């Protein structure tokens, strides 16, 4: 499950090197031959078809298409239906047999699970949804609503899905509130850091995902790296530098795997550099981090200039600020960069609304202003007395 | 264009990163021209 | 041990690592954590100990 739906992403995202496309579905390609992962991976090399993914022994193949190995066969189908007739055929008359004995309850869940992990191997957005239904039917334990979770995890992340698996997390979390005690409130708070992560997180579980770690990771739902890659790119990217310069400065998570996946050598750490408050190194940095980091991973790509530029914001606002003064020269200068291009996005932060800067182009000169007590007082008040407009002509709906 | 990602401000532009990548080499290369 | 009283007479086993490992990590589930935690190890460590 797990790799598959990034070596999907990652070749879904093939940009950079054949390797983004290649070295992907070269396991998938061994993985379906692995699990039959047709079913999804039918729609899989339907999902990057229409880009690259366009030359399969199903759906399309396509000289555009770069990577040939979105490819199947039917003998796929042959092992699957085979496979999952076997899958199917062994755990029907098992199910029916522990429905024909009465043999346990969450023993014929098990079975479910069993039933119902299948449809991650194979791709199902199915039976084991029903199966989870009837797994869950069975349930007298919330640790088999625990499989809710394992099960809604791998439904909405072998896609990378959105919101009823969180709907889900949220619904299989608010449940019990022993959050799987300790541990599935990580896998909540995982998922969650994931599901809020599409697309955002941003400020929001990026704390929860930096807050567990390392508590939980999943093996098929994610890795160890992964966590901590997302938490502190995020996290890091938003959160308080106080924090992040009390916990990403270093933990002995950090210290564990510094360097240890390499991948990463930038994220914090290349920020560490900007919080070592370069001029270029970082402005290099963001890149080296980002096409190495952002593209690569699943949130990672789709939120992008979230990113960039707010780091490449983030930059100017606490790193180089405003600046409240300076010739902007000696910073778009003295910085041996381009004064009038770094300046013009820089100066599109003049009214993104964020800009405390006051910026001169003719004297490249940067200035500042207090931020009053505007903040957001009534600025957003509008936004309610209208939800109540709705409500307020809703309710003048309701009537007769 | 899909349901929910971040949404707004707005779509914001694009080709910056390697466009700044590409001025950050001329930027920095420019700064080795400096 | 008459039938009527006690009719299927069945009787109980003493554990082990695994069933402490297996018990630890219901009790250790239970309480809040952090991984790099292996359990067995702690039940290895645990001997002569019950659920």
């Amino acid at each position: 499950n797990y790799e598959v739906s990034e070596k999907a992403f990652l070749l879904t995202q093939s940009k950079v090197s054949i390797e983004q496309r290649k070295e992907a579905a070269e396991f998938v390609l061994a993985k379906i031959k692995e699990e039959e992962m047709a079913p999804y991976y039918k729609y899989l090399c339907e999902e990057y078809l229409v880009n690259n993914g366009q030359s399969d022994l199903e759906h399309d193949e396509k000289s555009d298409s770069l990577n040939e190995w979105i490819k199947f066969d039917q003998e796929l189908y042959n092992e699957l239906c085979k496979k999952n007739e076997s899958k199917i055929k062994e755990l029907n008359e098992k199910i029916q047999k522990l429905e024909e004995d009465d043999e346990g309850e969450l023993e014929q869940a098990q079975a479910w699970i069993n039933l119902g992990e299948y449809y991650a191997q194979i791709g199902d957005k199915d039976n084991a949804e029903k199966t989870l239904g009837k797994s869950l039917s069975k349930a007298i334990s919330t640790g088999a609503k625990i499989d809710v979770m394992l099960t809604i995890a791998r439904l909405g992340f072998f896609y990378n899905d959105q919101l009823y698996v969180k709907e889900k997390l949220e619904a299989v979390n608010s449940m019990i509130e022993k959050g799987g005690d300790w541990e599935r409130r990580n896998r909540y708070k995982t998922y969650y850091g994931i599901h809020c992560l599409a697309v955002r997180n941003f400020k929001e579980a990026a704390k929860l995902l930096v807050d567990s770690l390392a508590t939980f990771t999943s093996i098929e739902l994610t890795s160890y790296e992964s966590i901590a890659t997302y938490a502190s790119v995020t996290g890091l990217f938003t959160l308080e530098r106080t924090d992040l310069k009390s916990k990403v400065i270093d933990s002995p998570e950090l210290l564990s795997l510094i360097s240890t996946t390499a991948a990463l050598q930038s994220i914090s750490s290349l920020t560490i550099s900007l919080y070592a408050s370069d001029y270029a190194s970082y402005f290099p940095y963001l890149l080296e981090t980002y096409a190495n980091v952002l593209i690569p991973c699943k949130y990672l790509n789709r939120h992008a200039d979230f990113f960039v530029r707010e780091m490449r914001r983030k930059v100017y606002a606490q790193l180089l600020e405003s600046y409240k003064t300076l010739s902007l020269k000696s910073m778009a200068s003295a910085f041996g960069v381009s004064v009038a291009f770094l300046d013009n996005d820089l100066g599109k932060f003049i009214p993104n609304k964020q800009l405390n800067c006051v910026i001169d182009r003719v004297n490249g000169i940067v200035e500042t202003n207090r931020p009053d007590n505007k903040n957001a007082q009534y600025h957003l008040l509008v936004k309610q007395g209208d939800g109540l407009l709705t409500k307020l002509q809703k309710y003048g709906a309701a009537v007769r | 264009q899909t349901n929910i990602w971040e949404e707004n401000w707005d779509d914001v532009e694009v080709d910056d990163d390697f466009t700044n990548e590409l001025k950050a080499e001329l930027d920095r290369y420019k700064r080795e021209n400096q | 041990l008459r039938p009527g009283r006690i009719d299927r007479k069945i009787e109980f086993p003493p554990p082990s690592v695994a069933a402490r490992a297996e018990i630890l990590r219901i009790h250790s589930r239970k309480m809040n954590l952090t991984r790099g935690i292996n359990l067995r190890k702690v039940a290895e460590k645990m001997n002569g100990c019950s659920g």
